[PDB]
């Protein structure tokens, strides 16, 4: 069940040293790479692409390829209540913050698309907070409307 | 006992004529212009 | 199998050079046929018909005579979501574009249309651009209002 939710190749590394710090995601025709992750991207052809640079939410993007746009992750505009599938394990959506158990997400385990039960990704993730009791994660989603608003806990935890 | 210029005897009717000419010359185009703006503005709103 | 039967002998293919370079289809009372295809239809009735020239919505559009109206295409102006019929295959309709799976379509293909799981054309093609894994189609469609909305991908490669 969650299995069948890993065999996504449209995801990349980020290599530094021979070290794994973060991941590049492309969706919708667009490759998103996490500013704070520095490293180069494994693949050739995603890496010699010019990214430009977006301080404010905290990832730079481009536009990929022609013959890249086919095999792409797809976006959702629409965040139901509830459960999520993620590479990691389950994660929980409630009161417009995805949390995951305890321990969960770490060091180089950014740029991560969050994909839903239908097996699209709905949002990407740069980093996660435990406060008190709770762990809520940092993300970036796509409103109904395209602003591509993000969601921040207080006194975020990167990655 | 004087000096002439080049417009000093146009008079008002001949400057009417070339005014009324030459600015309908320029309304006419304008014309096309806003007409041709605003079809290309109508079809861009046409795509769905 | 289910996407092959759906054969009409509506469409005529047009002649020169003593072989196939297109399809003109008869749909809803007009003939339609690309600027890219050259020479004559081979039903000699429509080959003499006299065609009106839309080279910016890239079709010669031809009054059919009274006669032959009563076997025609339907035109359809509503586009569901999913999978549509076609001469090759199965055509995916997604976020507002035509997409074929990979290799399908080449030169001489031009001019075909793609019709409904009804039975009936839902669009035209003109050309189609290669995406990579899955091919995006250069078509145009029909509006509620018949406005005849042309979809016309980047640097689409002409059929």
């Amino acid at each position: 069940r969650m299995v069948m939710k890993l065999e996504s190749d449209k995801t990349f590394p980020i290599m530094l040293e021979g070290k794994i710090n973060g991941y590049a995601c492309v969706v919708g025709g667009k490759l998103f790479r996490p500013m704070h992750v520095e490293g180069k991207i494994d693949n050739d052809v995603l890496a010699a692409l010019k990214t430009k640079k977006a301080s404010k939410y905290d990832l730079e993007y481009a536009d990929v390829p022609q013959n890249m746009r086919a095999d792409t992750f797809k976006y959702t505009h629409e965040k139901p209540q509830g459960y999520y599938s993620w590479h990691h394990g389950a994660v929980q959506y409630e009161n417009g913050r995805f949390t995951v158990p305890k321990g969960v997400g770490a060091k180089g385990d950014s740029g991560r698309p969050i994909l839903d039960n239908q097996g699209r990704v709905v949002a990407i993730v740069l980093g996660g907070v435990n406060e008190g009791s709770r762990t809520a994660l940092s993300v970036v989603m796509w409103n109904e409307k395209g602003v591509t608003v993000k969601y921040t806990p207080e006194n975020c935890e990167q990655w | 006992y004087h000096a002439q210029t080049f417009t000093a005897a146009v008079s008002k009717t001949a400057w009417t004529w070339l005014t009324s000419l030459l600015g309908g010359s320029a309304v006419i185009i304008i014309i096309g212009l806003v007409l041709a703006t605003i079809v290309a503005m109508y079809v861009l709103t046409n795509q769905k």
